[PDB]
C-alpha cells in the first residue's frame, strides 16, 4: 500500500538540519509560500529535545519563488551572521519549476559563501535530502582541487560519512565517539557535523583527506562515490557501527590496515580502552548472570539501517540476546538492501536473522504482534511509536531513534566502548523499572 | 495551523493527511501534544494515529485520489473511527484533486462521516456541520460546552461549584462529545479570537445560547464571568456562595503574593484578545507591564524593554528571549491564569521563571547570537 | 529524637570494607563474630546500582575468642587468594569480646605480607567513619614512614584526591574517573586512589610524594588530610563543595590551581575548551528548558550523604534556578563539621539562602517533606529507593543520586565535573518528561 | 536462615518487622526491599517499599542493653504503621549482651491488642511465630476450595493450575497479608512443592488445625505432575476436573517436547541445589533429554572439572563466579520455572535462551582474571 501511518522520517527539505549541523551553517529554506518550515525545527525538537540553536530553530529563515527566494536570501544575508548558507528548495519550488540556480549564482559569483540544494520533498526522505545537501556543498562550497594551491592530500586524514544528524537522536555524543575512536589510532578526523566539527574549514579540507569513510550500511556511499569521481579519494565501506569492544576492535583494526596506519599505536589504544571497558564490563556481569527477576532474551530493532545494523549486531555478539525481528525504516535504495540483508544473515558465526523494509507504523506494529518472543516479553529498540505496543507486549522500550519523544538528549552515546556502556545503562535501566 | 492538531486531538477519529511524506512530519509535534494532554486530563495515554496518503513523483502529474481512497479506506479498516477527516497541504492543493467526491463516497459506503478540511475553522466547521447532532432529544440543561485548545481542568472545579458539567471540546473530546454539544445548556469561549466562531455558529443553527461576559481573568473578570455563567444557567445562589467564598479564601494571599513581587516588569506579546486578561491578572498582581506586541523583531523589541519575564504562546520566541537572559512563562496551559486561583498560580509562576533567571543569565553569557554586528548596530 | 531508624540510609563501619575493595586488586577479609549474614554487605552494593564486588569483592571476601579463626581465615586467604593487600575488618564480635586483632595480623606484616587491619566495631560508626579508618589503617600500616631520599622527593604537583565514598556514592567510579580528568587537565599528577582509574597500592605507597591532599567533600576525608598532615607534613586543601557543572568546576579548578601553583596558562586554555563543549550542549538544551510546554518542576528536595547533597544543591541552585525546597543530610556527620556545612547552604547562592538538616530515620525525613510546602507544582525529589512511594505520594519525579539506588544500573554513569552535568541533566529531565511516557 | 527469617517475617503485608540490633544489621532491608517490590510486581499486587524499623543500638546499648530502645521502636512502629502484626529479629551483638525480648513483647502485645512475635532467630522462626500468635484457632469458617501454597517468590503457577480445579491459592509465607496468614486454618489442604521449606509448617497446620497435608510426588515432569494433581484432586474431592486438565496438557504439550527435545539434543547441564528441589530440575532436564552429569573455591574446582554448558544455582555468589568461567546460569529467581506441564517447556526455552547468553560470558572470561593464585588452581 502507499499509506504511511505514523511517519518515521520526513521529507528531504527535513535534511536542512543536516545543513545546521555544521557549526556556523545556516539553512535558507524555500518551500513555497513557506507555511510550516516550522514543522522541522520543531521536529527536531521531538526528537530528543534537542533543538537546532547551535545552527538553526527559529534562526532559520525561511519563505514566482525566484523573486521571493531572492528577497529572502537578500534579507538573510544582511542580517545572519553564517560562515555558509544552505538554500534548500520543498515542493512548490520543484513543481512550479523554479530556476533557483539563477536566483543563487548571483550571490555565488559575489563571493558569498552559499549553496543551493534542489531537495524537492515528494522526491524522497531526508537521508536522499542528506546526500543531496553534502553534494551540493561539495560542488558549490569546496569546488575542484589543486593540490599546489590547496594543499598536498594527507594519506592520514580521513573524512567520516555516518550518522544523520537530527535524526539519528544520538548523533552529537556518537560522533564525539567516533571522531575520539578514529584519533586514537592516529588519525586526523574530519567529523564534518556537530560540536566537534571545526565548521567549514573541515569541509574546505575535504579534497586533501586521504580516504573517505562511509561508517553506515548506505547512506554517505553516493558522496564516497562523488568524491572519488570529483577529487579520486578512496573510499572505506564499514557498514556496521562499531558498539562494544569486539565490534570497535574489530572496525579500529580494518581502518588501520586501509590508512596504512601504526599497528603499535592502533594496538595499544585498543588495549586501553579494551582494559576500561573490560572492567566496567565485569562489574556488570553480576547482575547480568545474576539477577533474579530474568531479563529479556528476545528483542526487536526497528529504526534506520545504521543504527538497527549497529544494535543488532551488538545485542547479538555483545550480550547474546536472539534477534526476534528486524525492521529497517529509513528506505534505503532498492540496490543495498541486498547487501543489508547480508550483513544480517552473518550477524554472528552461529546466528542468522534477517531485516525487512517496512515505512508504515501499522505494517511495522502488525509484524511485531506477528511475532513469536518466546514465554518472556522481548525488549524493543524503536521510537515513541512503538510506547504503547511496548506495553501492549508487556515489555520494555529503549528508543534509540526518530521520534525518541521521551528522552532529553544531551550528549549521551550508544557507539563504542563507551557509548556501549551507557547503552547497556539505559536498556538494563529501562527492564528493572517494570516494579519501579 | 491549528486544524491538523484539532482535526488529530479528537478522540475516536482518524485524521488523513493527503500530502507527501513530508507534510506529515507534524504528526510527532501532535502526538506528543496529545499524550501530553491526555496525561494532564487524566484519561489514558496512548499514540494518535495519522494516516498519511504519501503521495510521490506520480501523483504530482496524475492525482492523488485513488491513494487517498486506499488510504482512507485503510483507515477504516485498521481503526473502525468514529469519524475521518482529511487534509490537503499545498503540494496537494496545487494538483487540485477532488477530495469531495471520494470523501461523500466513502462516507456513504462506510457509513460515519467522511470530513474533509479545507485548510473561521475548518475542523469546527466540519464538525459542526457533519457531527454536531440536528434536533437533539435531549437537552442536558447542566451541561455547558467549553471551548479551549489543550488546557487543563480548571473549568471543572469552578463550574462544579455551580454545579453545571463541562463538555470540553474539540480537542481530546471523543466523537460522541462532539455530537453532545448541540444538548448543552450554554457554550463558554476561552478566548475571543480561538471560540468565537464555533460557540456562535452552535447558537445560530442549534438552541445552546452562547455566553457574552468577561473573560474569566482578574477578580472582577471572574465575577462577572461566573454571574453570566449562573444567568444563563439559572445558578446564581451557587455562583454568588462561591464568589463570596472564593473572595475570602483568595484575597488575603494576594496581600502577601504582591510584596514578592515588587519592582517586577513583566511584557505581554500574546493574542490581543488574552494578553489582555493577562494584563489584567498581572496588574491585580502588582507586577508591570510595559510592552505590547519573526526573531529579529522580537529581538529589537526586548532588547528595547529589557523585561524581567515575558508571556508568549508562540513557538521560536521563547528560546531567543532565553539567549538575552529573559524567562518565558511556560503557557503551555492558556487556563494558568483563569479564575482566582489563577491569580496565585501566576503569581507563583512569576515568582518560579524569576528563580530561573540564573540559567537564562548563564546562556546569555556564553552564546553568540547569529546576527552580526552591522545589522546589530541599527534597528 | 527517638532512637529508631526505618528504612537505613547507610551500613555499619564494616560496610567499609567496600571501601578497601574499591582499590584495584586489594582484597578485605572480613570478622563479624560467627558471621551470620555479614554477606549483607557483600549484595548491599548489588543493590546499591547494580554494581558487583568487581575483584576482591562479592563472594571473593573471605569471612568468618575469634583469635585462632581470625588466623586460620588469613591463612586461608593467603594461600588462595592473590592480592596486592589484604584489609582486615572486624564487627562487634571482636569488639565486644576484646579480641587482640594486632597480636593476630602482626605476625603476618613482620613476615612481609602486606596485609593491614582496621577495628570497625560496627555499633560506633556507619561506613563512612569505618572508611576513615580503613584509610588511616592503611596509611600507617602500608605506606609507613616517608624518607624523601629512599622513597623519593615530593612532588608539589601531584595531589591525593579524597573524594566520594565507593560503592555508597552510586556514581563513584564515573564520578571519580571525572575528577581525575578534570585535575589533570590542569596540570596535576592524580592519586585518584580508588576505581578503575587507580593503578592500586603503587599510588598509595606514594601517598607520601604527594603535594597536598585535595579533600573534595564537606567532611569525609578531613579525618585522613589532618593524619597526613601530622605524618608527613603535607598541607591540605578542603574543597567542600564537589564541581558539578561548568561555573563550579571553574571555580575548583581555579582554586586548585592557586593553591598548589600552576600554570595558569594551562588551567585557563582547559577551562576555556571545557565551558565550549559544555555550553554548546547547554545552548542546544535552552530550547527545552525555556520553551517546554508543559511545564518542569520549579523546587527540588535532596536527600543524601553530604558530599552529593551539597554538590547538588549548588548545581540545581545556580546551573537551574531551582528553588530549593528541602535539603537532609542522611550520613551523620559529626557534630564538629555540621555548622560548616549549614553555613555552605546559607550562602548557597548570592541571593539564595537555605538550610540543611540531620536526619537518619526515613520516616522523620518523609515526614519532614510531606509537612513540606512545594508550591502550585510537584517537586522534583533527588533521593534514593526510599523515596519512590514519597515521589508517587507528591506526583513529581524522583532522581535517585545515592544509597540505595535499587532502580539503576549504573556502569560508568557521571553526574561531576563539566560531562556529569550534561549527563545529571539528561537523568533529571528524562524522568520529567516520563510523566506521559 | 536468619535471612530467609527476615526476608519472610518483612515481606507479611501488613505488618511490621522490628530489628533489634545496631545499624548495621538493617543493611538487608534494601535486599528485601528489592526482592518485596520485585515479588508485588510479578504477582501484580500494588508496588510499595517495605518498612523495616531497626532499633539503632549503639555502645550504650552493647553494654547495658536495648530493651528501652526495643520499646521505643515498637511503639515507634505502631504509631507509624500502626500493623496488624509486629516481629522482633535479633542479631548477634544483641544475642550477645542477652536481651530479653519476651517480656516487652508480651507487655506490648497486651497494650495494642495485635500480636507482637519475638522471632527466635524443619523449623524456622517467622513460621513457627505465625502459626502462635496470627494463624486463627478453631475457625468458624472452613473454606473447602482453599488450600494453602508455602512459597518464597515466583510468579502465578499453582494459581492457574488449581484453578482448572476449581479450586483457590493462599500463598504464603511472603507478600500475605496477616489476614491471610490467620485464614490458614480454614484451607481445604496445604500443598509444598518444596519440601526442605514447606514441610514443618505444613506438618505443623495438619496437626493443630486439621488442615491436611498434600504429600505426594512434587510438580516436576509428566509422572511427578500427573501424581501432583491427582493427590490434590483426591484431597479436595475434584477428581473429574484433575483428570479433564491432565489430559488437556498432556494432548497440548507433548508435541511440543518433541521440538524442544531436538533443539536441546547434546547440551550437558549440571545441578547444585537441595536434593529435594534439584531432584525435580533434575527430572525436568531428564525429560527434555538434556545431560546432567550430577549433584566458592571448590565451585571453581567443581565448574573447572564438570564444564557444563549451563548451570542451575539457587544461592547468591555461585552465577557471578560461573560467569567468569564462561558458563551461563539459570536465574532461579522465580522457582515455579519448571512447576507443572508449562513448566517443562518454560525451563527447555530457558536453557535455550542461556545458550544464547554463553556469548557475554564466555567475552568476559576471556577478559577478566580471577582472584585466585595459580598453584591454588591444581588442587581439588
Ligand atoms: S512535503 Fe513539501 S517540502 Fe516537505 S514539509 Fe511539505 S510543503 Fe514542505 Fe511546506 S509550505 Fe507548509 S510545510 S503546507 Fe506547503
Ligand atoms: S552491625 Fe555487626 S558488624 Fe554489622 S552486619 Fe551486624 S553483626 Fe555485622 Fe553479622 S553475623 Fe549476622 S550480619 S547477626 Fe551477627
Amino acid at each position: 500500500t502507499n499509506s504511511i501511518e505514523q511517519v518515521r522520517y520526513i521529507c528531504s527539505i527535513g535534511a536542512m538540519h543536516s545543513a545546521s549541523a555544521i557549526p556556523r551553517v545556516i539553512p535558507i529554506t524555500h518551500c513555497g509560500p513557506g507555511c510550516a518550515d516550522k514543522q522541522f525545527m520543531n521536529v527536531a525538537f521531538y526528537n530528543g529535545f534537542q533543538g537546532g540553536g547551535y545552527g538553526g530553530g527559529a534562526v532559520v529563515p525561511s519563505t514566482g519563488g525566484a523573486e521571493r527566494l531572492d528577497e529572502l536570501i537578500g534579507a538573510s544575508l544582511q542580517v545572519l551572521d553564517a560562515d555558509l548558507f544552505v538554500v534548500l528548495t520543498g515542493c512548490i519550488p520543484d513543481l512550479v519549476g523554479d530556476d533557483i540556480g539563477s536566483v543563487v549564482g548571483p550571490y555565488q559569483k559575489r563571493g558569498v559563501p552559499i549553496v543551493y540544494a534542489e531537495t524537492g520533498g515528494f522526491r524522497g526522505n531526508n537521508f536522499t535530502g542528506h546526500e543531496l545537501v553534502t553534494k551540493a556543498i561539495i560542488d558549490q562550497f569546496v569546488g575542484d582541487y589543486d593540490a599546489e594551491r590547496d594543499g598536498a592530500r594527507e594519506p592520514h586524514t580521513v573524512n567520516v560519512w555516518s550518522l544523520l544528524p537530527y535524526h539519528n537522536t544520538f548523533w552529537r555524543g556518537d560522533l564525539t565517539e567516533i571522531k575520539r575512536l578514529l584519533e586514537g589510532i592516529g588519525l586526523k578526523v574530519n567529523i564534518l557535523f556537530g560540536p566537534q566539527s571545526a565548521g567549514v574549514a573541515e569541509w574546505k579540507a575535504i579534497p586533501r583527506a586521504g580516504f573517505n569513510l562511509v561508517l553506515s550500511p548506505w547512506l554517505g556511499l553516493d558522496t564516497a562515490r562523488h568524491l572519488d569521481r570529483k577529487y579520486g579519494q578512496p573510499t572505506l565501506h564499514r557498514p556496521i557501527i562499531p558498539i562494544g569492544a569486539k565490534e570497535t576492535g574489530a572496525f579500529l583494526r580494518e581502518v588501520a590496515a586501509f590508512a596504512g596506519l601504526d599497528s603499535a599505536v592502533v594496538e595499544a589504544f585498543i588495549t586501553a580502552e579494551e582494559a576500561v571497558y573490560y572492567r566496567y564490563l565485569e562489574d556488570f556481569t553480576d547482575f547480568y548472570a545474576e539477577y533474579w527477576w530474568g531479563l529479556p532474551a528476545k528483542f526487536a530493532v526497528i529504526g534506520d539501517s545504521a543504527y538497527n545494523l549497529a544494535l543488532t549486531k551488538f545485542l547479538v555478539n555483545q550480550l547474546g540476546l536472539i534477534p526476534g525481528l528486524q525492521i529497517i525504516t529509513d528506505n534505503p535504495p532498492e540496490e543495498v538492501r541486498e547487501d543489508i540483508r547480508a550483513h544480517y544473515h552473518a550477524i554472528a558465526d552461529d546466528v542468522a536473522t534477517d531485516v525487512s523494509f517496512e515505512e508504515d507504523s501499522y505494517t511495522i506494529h502488525q509484524k511485531i504482534r506477528a511475532t513469536d518472543f518466546g514465554h518472556k516479553a522481548p525488549i524493543l529498540f524503536g521510537t515513541t511509536w512503538e510506547r504503547d505496543l511496548a506495553k501492549e507486549l508487556k515489555g520494555a522500550i529503549v528508543e534509540v531513534g526518530f521520534p525518541a519523544s521521551y528522552e532529553v538528549v544531551l550528549s549521551r552515546s550508544y557507539l563504542g566502548y563507551r557509548g556501549a556502556l551507557t547503552l547497556l545503562e539505559k536498556i538494563y535501566t529501562t527492564t528493572v523499572s517494570a516494579s519501579a | 495551523q491549528m486544524v491538523e492538531c484539532q482535526a488529530g486531538n479528537v478522540r475516536g477519529a482518524v485524521l488523513v493527511q493527503h500530502s507527501p511524506i513530508g507534510c506529515g512530519a507534524g504528526q510527532v509535534i501532535y502526538n506528543s501534544i496529545f499524550r501530553n494532554g491526555l496525561a494532564i486530563r487524566g484519561l489514558p495515554v496512548e499514540n494518535l494515529h495519522l494516516i498519511s496518503t504519501n503521495l510521490r513523483e506520480r501523483d504530482m502529474v496524475y492525482g492523488g485520489l485513488d491513494k487517498l481512497e486506499r488510504t482512507i479506506r485503510d483507515a477504516w479498516e485498521r481503526h473502525h473511527p468514529q469519524a475521518i477527516f482529511i487534509a490537503t497541504s499545498c503540494p496537494t492543493a496545487i494538483i487540485g484533486d477532488d477530495i469531495e467526491s471520494v470523501a461523500s463516497q466513502l462516507e456513504a459506503e462506510f457509513g460515519i462521516p467522511v470530513i474533509p478540511l479545507h485548510c473561521f475553522d475548518a475542523t469546527q466547521h466540519g464538525i459542526l456541520r457533519q457531527i454536531v447532532r440536528k434536533n437533539p432529544e435531549r437537552k442536558q440543561e447542566d451541561l455547558v460546552n467549553v471551548i479551549n485548545l489543550w488546557g487543563s481542568d480548571v473549568f471543572g472545579p469552578m463550574l462544579g461549584e455551580l454545579g453545571l458539567r463541562v463538555n470540553y471540546v474539540v480537542d481530546l473530546a471523543t466523537v460522541e462529545d462532539l455530537a453532545q454539544m448541540s444538548e448543552a445548556a450554554a457554550t463558554v469561549g476561552f478566548c475571543y479570537t480561538l471560540s468565537t466562531y464555533m460557540a456562535a455558529a452552535l447558537e445560530q443553527e442549534f438552541g445552546v445560547p452562547e455566553v457574552k461576559a468577561p473573560m474569566p481573568y482578574g477578580f472582577a473578570g471572574t465575577d462577572a464571568w461566573l454571574r453570566e455563567i449562573a444567568r444563563v444557567t439559572h445558578r446564581e445562589e451557587q455562583a454568588e456562595a462561591y464568589i463570596a467564598r472564593e473572595h475570602a479564601r483568595v484575597k488575603p494571599q494576594l496581600e502577601a503574593l504582591r510584596e514578592k513581587l515588587k519592582g517586577i516588569k513583566g511584557f505581554v506579546s500574546t493574542g490581543s484578545a488574552y494578553a489582555h486578561g493577562m494584563i489584567q491578572v498581572l496588574r491585580e498582581l502588582g507586577v508591570t507591564v510595559d510592552g505590547s506586541l519573526q526573531q529579529f523583531q522580537f529581538y529589537g523589541l526586548l532588547q528595547r524593554v529589557k523585561p524581567d519575564f515575558i508571556i508568549i504562546r508562540h513557538n521560536g520566541l521563547a528560546p531567543l528571549a532565553s539567549r538575552l537572559g529573559i524567562p518565558a512563562i511556560p503557557l503551555g496551559d492558556e487556563h494558568i491564569a483563569v479564575g482566582y486561583q489563577g491569580i496565585l498560580n501566576l503569581g507563583e509562576s512569576i515568582l518560579d521563571v524569576l528563580a530561573h533567571r540564573k540559567f537564562h543569565e548563564d546562556i546569555a553569557a556564553h552564546v553568540r547570537l547569529p546576527y552580526r554586528q552591522d545589522w546589530l548596530a541599527r534597528d
